[PDB]
RNA sequence: UUAGGGAUAUGUGGCGUCAAAACUUAUGGGCUCAUUCUCGAUACGUGAAAAGGGUGUUGGUGCACCGGCCCCGAAAAUGGAUGACGCUUAAGCCCAAUUAGUGAUUGCCCAUUAUUCCUUUGGUAAGGGCGAGAAAGUGUAGCCCUUCCGAUGUA
RNA sequence: GGCCAGAACCAGCCCUUGCAUUAUCCUGUGGGAAAUCCGGCGGGGUGCAAUGGUGUUGGCGA
RNA sequence: AGAAAAAUCCGUAAGC
RNA sequence: UCGAAUCGCCACCUACAAGACUGGAGCUUGCUCGGCGCCAAGUAUAUUCAUGAUCACAAGACA
């Protein structure tokens, strides 16, 4: 929430509403720990990014391996006063900011930057639905980084079986954001099938070699 | 989806012969097989992994063969090579040429732009 | 009575890079070479094309100090600044350059921040 | 032939008299011109825009900030341009500046009127360069 | 193996992030799935024996044995350690390459080491001289100029 | 201001096919259609060489 | 400068 | 106060799923038949650019 001296000086100034320049990742179908490498990567070299739908990571191997895991992770604690010991979050967003903080340097300003430089969600939410098309990283993608007999588990049924109280809500919001898209798609095809018809017959009225040089460059 | 079989017509993914069609004469192994078009002056008889070929849709079944089943023809008709050719068009292009392609795009669009907004 | 947006102010003319850090081994780094990664190049072949070039890094001060045409244009008087530099030769496989400031080394709240790399100096 | 001689010269065969380069920096950075001569000793580029193509008068630019293409215009003018035109004493323009930028602007879009491709030519030198996100200058051939 | 500093190239060790280097290289071949200390994974050095089984192979022949990897055999006291995260079309193990059957040569990263350049200091030192400049000289603000070699260190 | 910058030139330094061997080879003319393979006869791709200077153009400085 | 916000009225990313 | 660093934008991207999967058929089961944007609102007949004097934060902006 912005202060009432931000608010003012952002009147006084007069400036247009500004957004810098962020980048948002669809992390479905993703192997955990490569994409959070080249996530801590990017971060590191200055970019500010945002990932969502965090609940459909992949692990390879079969969940119950997984779960035993994690239940080794949550073993660990500060037996003099557990009040201080480690903090074992139990959803899918912060198993990924914790898996990209141990792979920064985080007791360093520098390293502080980059993981305040990173914001993670489940599902998609409203503020980031309308902000341009999602990304994907095409060498941390599942169908080309495991063979295909193998077993593998999703994040959102682990993270379930082990706490983290809100699967049903996060698939209830994704089913109504998924109708709502899909109304909005089954609308506009008029208009998306209008600019290409107006595309092709613009063809005959444009000049000749105006045509000649699209066709020799394959944009015909 | 394509099988691999003698006669087969393929493209060259990558290395220095990448984006040159090829027959295969004969099936080394699972993982290689051999490779000529006598077409092509660089396309002599050689070892290529299936990691870098992509199959097509044509199988002759040498150069009489090939002039007989008349694959290269409809490889030439193809969109495939099309779009290889203009990949090599714009990669060997100067600026005038730039400039031409800028100018014909835009004309092209305040085109559609007119013939949508009379529509 | 369709309309677009069309870019037609002021042009770049300069490539967009980030500072990565310094030289640097397991024991420490030695400050007086600077790590340079310049957007759409990727390769060695790519990083030989930029050396010679010259290199910006442009920040900005608390208080309005003297500039190159401080009486003349007086237009340009600004807490803006800069410090230049130059490449010297790639740094790898992956196209990075390692990049020799004027006289000093550039500073490290420097180091995830945008670096100009323009085409002139060595042109052809 | 002499080193020191009025007429040596060392600069590139890509800037010959002729060619459209463009302008890496100063004030009409971005811009198309005409190279039209080498100042003697070794010396400055000599270009022209012409002026109503893009703005850009008879200037001085040294040939480190220009990129030399491969597209030329055959020029036959006189060149009366020496650097006592550009040497001066210890919206404005002189009455002899401003009829040299005349006569050289007539004869080169007459030159360039009369060249094949003149029309395509003149809206190349109208034309601006700029670098855009997600281009490869390094790649390019010019 | 060590005078005060640049540049170039290496040794041991490495090239998913921490952390410089294959922005996760290859247009190389095989093998392996590991459910609560436990799949593996930098020697020296800090994890194990007899016996028994799954997946890939090898002698023999008209079934027996005999090796690769993995599982069982394998039980302790604060919560914890291939360094951490993690990795399985490996980022594991055994071999092999350097941009790949296209045709001569070195993929790249990091030293108080090697080569080279500048400066200091000392010699079992080696030569020359006697418009501002020169003293027949162990040691100075060194009489002046050139040259080569060494330079760490407790009692 | 040799205070700060740019370009140019000298010197030095760093980088950037030939001839040998070509044969367990190449090419025509019983076995498993053809090919892979085995006997008869005839014709013929890897070891060396090829920092120091000497002015010029701007900025700041009345 | 980054919202698990929004995109005559009210009610419908519709007809409204 | 405040000058500052940042230099693509859009009611055509801003919906979705699968890679042993990709338009439709046939049986013969492997054969056959993103869009714009980069200097005339648009590819032509036009039109102001200096002296900001040969590099210097782009002396310019928030399409
Ligand atoms: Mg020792
Ligand atoms: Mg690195
Ligand atoms: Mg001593
Ligand atoms: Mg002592
Ligand atoms: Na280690």
């Amino acid at each position: 929430f912005p202060s009432r001296k931000d608010a003012f000086r952002a009147q006084r100034k007069g400036a247009k509403k500004h957004r810098p320049e962020i980048i948002v990742i669809d992390l479905k179908d993703h192997v955990l720990g490569r994409a959070a490498a080249v996530v801590a990567k990017q971060l590191l070299l200055g970019k500010k990014i945002t990932v969502v739908r965090c609940e459909q990571l992949n692990i390879a191997g079969t969940e119950i391996r997984n779960k035993i895991k994690y239940l080794q992770y949550l073993r660990k604690r500060k037996l003099t006063n557990p009040t201080k010991g480690p903090f074992h979050h139990r959803a899918p967003s912060d198993v990924f900011v914790r898996t990209v903080r141990s792979m920064l340097p985080r007791y360093t300003k520098r390293g502080m930057k980059a993981l305040n430089s990173l914001v993670a969600y489940e599902g998609i939410p409203p503020n980031v639905v309308r902000t341009g098309g999602r990304v994907v990283i095409p060498r941390a993608q599942r169908h080309v980084c495991y063979r295909s007999e193998r077993p593998y588990t999703v994040l959102g049924n682990m993270c379930k079986h082990v706490g983290w109280k809100y699967s049903d809500v996060v698939a209830n919001l994704e089913k109504a954001r998924v109708e709502k898209a899909s109304r909005h798609h089954e609308k506009q095809a008029k208009l998306r099938d209008a600019w290409k018809s107006a595309r092709k017959e613009a063809l005959a009225k444009m000049p000749k070699h105006n045509v000649e040089v699209l066709k020799k460059f394959g944009y015909a | 989806s394509h099988y691999i079989c003698a006669g087969r017509l393929v493209r060259i993914l990558r290395g220095p012969r990448q984006d040159r069609v090829g027959v295969i004469v004969d099936i080394v192994d699972a993982n290689r097989v051999l490779v000529e078009n006598p077409e092509d002056a660089k396309m002599w008889r050689h070892v290529q992994n299936l990691k870098n070929v992509e199959p097509l849709k044509y199988c002759v079944s040498l150069k009489d063969a090939l002039a007989s089943s008349k694959a290269l023809e409809k490889y030439a008709k193809t969109r495939t090579a099309a779009r290889v050719e203009a990949k090599k068009a714009c990669a060997v292009s100067t600026d005038f040429e730039r400039y031409q392609l800028r100018v014909a795009r835009r004309s092209r669009a305040h085109w559609a732009r007119k013939v949508f907004d009379e529509k | 009575t369709s309309r677009v947006n069309r870019n037609r102010k002021a042009p770049r003319l300069y490539m967009k890079g980030t500072l990565a850090g310094y030289t640097r081994g397991l024991h420490g780094q030695t400050k007086q070479t600077a790590l340079v990664r310049v957007e759409n190049v990727n390769t060695r072949e790519d990083a030989t094309w930029y050396v010679g070039k010259r290199v910006c890094y442009v920040y900005h001060g608390k208080k309005v100090k003297r500039c190159v045409r401080w009486s003349k244009a007086p237009a340009r008087r600004s807490t803006t600044r800069a410090l230049w530099g130059r490449v010297t030769r790639p740094h790898g496989n992956a196209g990075m350059m390692r990049v020799k400031f004027n006289g000093a080394s550039v500073p490290a709240s420097a180091i995830g921040r945008r670096i100009r790399v323009y085409l002139y100096p060595s042109q052809i | 032939v002499s080193r020191k001689s009025p007429e040596y010269t060392t600069l590139r065969k890509s800037c010959a008299p002729g060619a459209i380069a463009i302008i890496l920096a100063g004030r009409f950075r971005g811009r198309r011109a005409v190279i039209l001569k080498q100042l003697p000793h070794n010396g400055p580029l000599v270009v022209s825009g012409p002026m109503k193509y893009n703005g850009v008068p008879i200037r001085r630019i040294d040939s480190r900030y220009v990129i030399a293409t491969s597209t030329t215009v055959d020029i036959s003018s006189v060149d009366t341009a020496p650097i006592t035109a550009e040497v001066f004493q210890r919206t404005l323009v002189s009455d002899a500046r401003a009829q040299l930028q005349k006569k050289i602007d007539a004869a080169l879009i007459a030159a360039i009127k009369k060249d094949a491709q003149g029309k395509e030519k003149a809206g190349y030198l109208r034309s601006v360069f700029t670098v855009k996100p997600g281009d490869a200058p390094h790649r390019w051939n010019w």
